[PDB]
Parts: structure tokens; C-alpha cells; sequence
């Protein structure tokens, strides 16, 4: 190569020209690279719970409702490529791979996670009425990608693509004012489900 | 509430459908205004196309199986810690699972006028949009003839 | 109560499973938290960093 | 039949003809660096070319 | 026939191409906060030593004495839910019995 | 870029059997009895509307002999319109030559 | 193997798919469900020393 590098192939002239250019190319990219960024985001979760240095009896239930705790963090992925949902999960995983580590550690229950992925159209069972879901049941039912949060939990992407996964997009796509906090899923609460056995109980 | 401040869209494996400015460059005498360097990033483009990264589609038919397997008592996956918590519930799997798979793209990227003279060792070089290396990148053949026009 | 006999609990298990049932060895290793079975995946996507 | 006066331009002042100047510096900041370990400043040597992307 | 030259090929003519992008780093910043990707706007101009801005002002020349055209080709995607309401996959008129008596 | 693609439901007959094994309720079939009012039946052929990405030639044009450093570009909608679902969209093009003066 | 004392445990060379460390947990350091939870991820190789 090196000697030939020097030599010249030459096209010539009293003409200049140019030539076409086709082009065969293959590559490997899973899905979920970090290099393009279908690896990390940013979210925050439930860290700390307590009650000012007291703890129990009239407020014993009330106590455990009285001191919250919250921070940011930058979690990420196993690279690899996954199924639409696979995804999620590994996400919905890794959230959770946070909180084990933290929240047991620091009074935060389950109940409090905060932050959960999921597609599903919670609300579908509902009822006029009752304002409620008389299965008992969000409907078990795969709608499309959706986030859950409880309050002040929050999700940023700025730093991700995961989102175009998640089928959900900025509606300016050229800034930054896009995180997701419990305030901004105004009215998209949850309704909040209906108890099944003692509406049947009850049935006479 | 956010039908504003976003937008409801489908699901990319993909994830982010990417181009890639392909650019070899000791041969093209560089489109228009790209200025001539040896700084591997710019590298005056000769031509673009986007990643041979695309979606396949699948039904799952793994769709209602689950909910007779969980509903019948058995082991949990780190994935359903919470097989009780509607609200904490392995999402259900949708109807339809993607694939992100890449398959590779032969293309044509016009013509180019190209110098007069090649050095026995072209340099070739796909830069990713944020104009940098990318190693997905499998094998790339590309081949151009020249050809001639205009005249002296 | 194998868990009330050692308080006077929840101790039970930090015993790793040391080798399968038709008794083929796990190699777990010392400390007992990891078997010296590597693997590709991990040291890679879980565990090396730049190294 | 194709002949032509056909002419893409912009900017990028036609590489100028007529005269101009040469600048012969000798502590331009990359020079040093790459040539000029090797002595003082009664010789060295320096890029003449002044464009930045350019070892 | 004086001719200072160098390198820095001859602003070069008998066709180019002309990369016509839209989420080029800069020009995202500078011009569009506007708006989204039905349109935009995006400097043509590649060289890095200009803010889409300046450069806006600055002309590509295609030059004459003979006008000409281009071959545009193009690349695009898009994400649509076959029930959005833009499309109208989204309402719809009936009417329904509301009220029985005697 | 919106065409569609269509698979065989498989879940074709499973239904028949599960409603008629006696178990819950979907929102969808709250009257698993009135033939009428029962969750109209699957299609063995679903549906689904799946945008690909389109690479097209438009074909060539004549173009101004001067262009501003800054192109805008506009992907208008039959009601010519913006039409938002346009996720990225890339169009190139090389001038070339015809005619003269 | 068979024919020179070695042990199918001291296999030391099985490609294959999977995440052991997925059904990882902090505490323990292990893996809690008592299995390197069954699933294909990207295949893998898995070594013991040596080999
Ligand atoms: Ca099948």
C-alpha cells in the first residue's frame, strides 16, 4: 500500500470531470447503544421518609405521612437492543435498582416509588359515577408507553433518546423546559380503582 | 396539561431514525462551501443517506399467555417484583413488540467532481451527524466511477 | 424458629448455594457472593468501565 | 452541447492575486511546539501558512 | 496573470452537492425555537466559522451566463398514530337514543 | 410515510374459549351475552398503521442563482399545512447545469 | 475430561445467552430468586481460569 499510496492514478484534462459514487455499507448498532444515548436519563426519586424526631401512636399512620425526601439521578442500561417493552422494564428495572439500594435504607416504601414506565390506558374501566374502576382492575391492557409519578418525582430526557422510544416527544423540539413532574400530568391522575369483595359483600 | 407542551407518537426502536454524512475526501474537490482540512470531523461530506438502522414489527403472541401464568401462582422475575400492585405491575406487553435491526443500504449519492490526480491511498470515512466516528459501522464498501465533463 | 434458637431472626441464607442438586460444584470461591464463572456480558456492559 | 462558464463561488475570497503579505513569525504557538526543540531563534523555521487547520 | 493561489481549491464549479440538514447543532439553537420540523430553516453554508446568522447573509453563488437547476432527492420519517385527531382518525358524528318514557 | 403492514391474529378462536370457561369483564364486552352487543369478533387479518421512512427523488429543477446561506425548508400537508408527526427530515440536492444565455 | 479427572463443573468454556446478575440484589450480593432468571439477552461467553 505505503509505496503504491505515493503514485498517482490520473484523470485528466484539457477537461476536468467527477465521477459517480455508489456505496455499499452495513453496521451493527443495538438498539440500546450509549453512544447514542438509548443508555442513560435523568429522573428523580423518592430517598428519604420520617417524621421530626419522634416516632409514633396518634400520628403512628400520620407520622410515617409527614417528611419527604427527594434527588436527581442520572441512571442507565445494559447496552444491547430489546423488544419495544424489554426496554421499559430494563428502565423500570434500574429505577427500581435505584430505590432498593436508597429507599428501604432511608423509610421509603414501595408505595412511594414515584416513577414507573408502562404503557396502559388506567382509566379505561372507569365509570361515570362511581368515578372509579369497577373491575377492580386497570384493566390489564397494552395502549402505549406512558409514565406514572407520584409527587415531586419527576423524569428529564435533555440527555436521552429513550424518549423517541417512548413514542413521547417535546412539542418544540429544539429547547429545554422538558422533564416531566408530578405537576405537569395535570388531570392525567390515575383514578384510583374500586374495591371489589365488599361491593359484593354488601350485594344484599 | 401537555397535549401542548408535547406530543403523543409511536414507538422507534430505532429510537432516533440517524443520518450519517459519508465522507471520503482526498478524491471529491469537496462540494461548495465546506472548506478543505484534515481534521477528521469536518471532513467536507460527499455525500449523506441515514443509518441502515430500521424497525421490524412483530404480533407477540405472548399476549394474554402471562395472565394465566401468574394467575395460576408462580415464580417472580426481577421484572414483576410487584405481582400485586396494579399500579407496579411489569407494564402488560403490547400486541405489537419492534425490533431495532439494522440491515445494510447500497445508495447511490450522485456525482461528484473529483481532482485530477488520486494518491494510491484513499482515506474513506462515515461521520455520524454530530460529525464523529461511529464504530456500528460493519463493513462499507463504496466504488465511484469518474467520469467526464464540461472541458478546458 | 431455626431463626428464635440463635436471637436467644433472620440470618438464614447469606449461604449461597455452594453446588446443584445431582451435586456438580458451583466453584463459588471464598466470601461466597461470586462464583468463579466470568462472563462476557457482564465484565463488559456491567462491570469494567475503561479497563 | 456543454461548454461552459459554469461557476460555483461565494465568499471565500478568490484565492487573490496581485500581492500580498507574507507573515514569517517564529514563536506562532504550534511551530514551537512541533519544530522547534530543536534550537533557538537564530534559526528555526515556521508554517508561513497561516490557516489554523494545519499541523 | 498574476496568481496568488493555494491549496483552498478553486471555489470549484460543474456541480456539488448542497447538504440541506435541519438538526444541524447550531441552527437548532439560533433559529429554531420556532418551531418544529415541518419546516425550520438550516444553514447551507458548511463552514463552522459562521453563526447560521452571519452566514444567512452570505450567498452560495451558482453562477451564470447559462441558469441551471438541481436534483433533489430527500430523506424524511415520521411517527404517525393512525388514530391522531389531526387527521380526523379521531371524532365522528351519530346519534344514539337519550330518553324513554311514556 | 404512513402505510400499513397486516399479520394473522392468532388470538382468533382462543376468545371463544375463555368467555366460555366463565371469567371476567373487558370494558370492551360488558354484554357477553346479547349476540347484538358482544365485542364484535377479531379479524384473522390484523392491521397497523406503521410509518416507515421515505427516500424519494422529486426530480430536478430550476433553481435561483444565488442562495441565501440559510434554506428554509417546509413539508406541507395536502390541506397545506405543518404537519407535526414529521420526525426528521433530510432533503439534499445537486445543482447542475442546463440551457444558457 | 471424563478420562483425566475432570469435572463438568470445571467445564470453563460455555457460550451462551443470558444476564446472570439481573436477579442480582444489593444485600446479599446475589441472586436472590435462586436462578440466574432464565432469559435471553445476547449471547454471551462464560470462562472459568484458564480456559
Ligand atoms: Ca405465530
Amino acid at each position: 500500500p505505503t509505496e503504491a499510496s505515493t503514485q498517482t492514478i490520473n484523470f485528466d484534462e484539457r477537461s476536468r470531470w467527477g465521477g459517480q459514487l455508489k456505496t455499499i455499507m452495513h453496521t451493527n448498532m443495538p438498539n440500546v447503544n450509549e453512544y447514542m444515548f438509548s443508555n442513560k436519563f435523568k429522573a428523580r426519586v423518592m430517598v428519604s421518609r420520617k417524621a421530626p424526631e419522634g416516632v409514633t401512636v396518634n400520628d403512628t399512620y400520620d407520622h410515617k405521612e409527614d417528611i419527604l425526601k427527594y434527588e436527581w439521578f442520572e441512571f442507565i442500561l445494559p447496552e444491547g437492543n430489546f423488544s419495544a417493552t424489554m426496554t421499559i422494564d430494563l428502565m423500570n428495572n434500574a429505577i427500581i435498582d435505584n430505590y432498593l439500594e436508597i429507599g428501604r435504607q432511608n423509610g421509603v416504601l414501595e408505595s412511594d416509588i414515584g416513577v414507573k414506565f408502562d404503557t396502559r390506558n388506567f382509566r379505561l374501566g372507569w365509570d361515570p359515577e362511581t368515578k372509579l374502576i369497577m373491575p377492580g382492575v386497570y384493566t390489564y391492557e397494552a395502549f402505549h408507553p406512558d409514565i406514572v409519578l407520584l409527587p415531586g418525582c419527576g423524569v428529564d430526557f435533555t440527555e436521552s433518546r429513550l424518549s423517541n422510544l417512548l413514542g413521547i416527544r417535546k412539542r418544540h423540539p429544539f429547547q429545554e423546559g422538558f422533564k416531566i413532574m408530578y405537576e405537569d400530568l395535570e388531570g392525567g391522575n390515575i383514578p384510583a380503582l374500586l374495591d371489589v369483595t365488599a361491593y359484593e359483600e354488601s350485594k344484599k | 396539561g401537555i397535549r401542548s407542551w408535547t406530543l403523543l407518537t409511536t414507538s422507534d426502536v430505532t429510537c432516533g431514525a440517524e443520518q450519517v454524512y459519508w465522507s471520503l475526501p482526498d478524491m471529491m474537490q469537496d462540494p461548495v462551501t465546506f472548506r478543505s482540512t484534515r481534521q477528521v470531523n469536518n471532513y467536507p461530506v460527499v455525500g449523506a443517506e441515514l443509518m441502515p438502522v430500521f424497525s421490524k414489527s412483530f404480533y407477540n403472541e405472548q399476549a394474554v399467555y402471562s395472565q394465566q401464568l401468574r394467575q395460576a401462582t408462580s415464580l417472580t422475575h426481577v421484572f414483576n417484583r410487584f405481582p400485586e400492585n396494579q399500579i407496579l405491575i411489569r407494564p402488560p406487553a403490547p400486541t405489537i413488540t419492534t425490533v431495532s435491526e439494522n440491515v445494510p443500504a447500497l445508495t447511490d449519492h450522485g456525482t461528484l467532481p473529483l481532482r485530477s490526480s488520486i494518491r494510491g491511498v484513499q482515506r474513506v470515512t462515515v461521520t455520524d451527524a454530530r460529525r464523529r466516528t461511529c464504530p456500528y459501522v460493519y463493513k462499507a464498501l463504496g466504488i465511484v466511477a469518474p467520469r467526464v465533463l464540461s472541458s478546458r | 424458629d431455626t431463626t428464635t434458637e440463635t436471637t436467644t431472626k433472620k440470618e438464614l441464607k447469606i449461604q449461597p448455594l455452594e453446588k446443584d442438586s445431582k451435586s456438580r460444584s458451583y466453584n463459588v470461591l471464598e466470601d461466597k457472593i461470586n462464583t468463579a464463572y466470568r462472563s462476557w456480558y457482564l465484565s463488559y456492559n456491567y462491570g469494567n468501565p475503561e479497563k | 452541447p456543454t461548454e461552459g462558464r459554469n461557476s460555483i463561488r461565494y465568499s471565500e475570497l478568490s484565492p487573490l492575486y496581485d500581492t500580498t503579505k507574507l507573515y514569517l513569525v517564529d514563536n506562532k504557538s504550534a511551530d514551537i511546539a512541533s519544530l522547534n526543540y530543536q534550537n533557538d531563534h537564530s534559526n528555526f523555521l515556521t508554517t508561513v501558512v497561516q490557516n489554523n487547520d494545519f499541523t | 496573470r498574476n496568481s496568488i493561489r493555494y491549496s483552498e481549491l478553486s471555489p470549484l464549479y460543474d456541480t456539488t452537492k448542497l447538504y440541506l440538514v435541519d438538526n444541524k447543532s447550531a441552527d437548532i439553537a439560533s433559529l429554531n425555537y420556532q418551531n418544529d420540523h415541518s419546516n425550520f430553516l438550516t444553514t447551507v453554508v458548511q463552514n463552522n466559522d459562521f453563526t447560521p446568522t452571519e452566514a444567512s447573509t452570505q450567498t452560495i453563488n451558482f453562477d451564470e451566463r447559462s441558469r441551471w437547476g438541481g436534483q433533489l432527492k430527500t430523506i424524511m420519517h415520521t411517527n404517525m398514530p393512525n388514530v391522531n385527531e389531526y387527521m380526523f382518525s379521531n371524532k365522528f358524528k351519530a346519534r344514539v337514543m337519550v330518553s324513554r318514557k311514556a
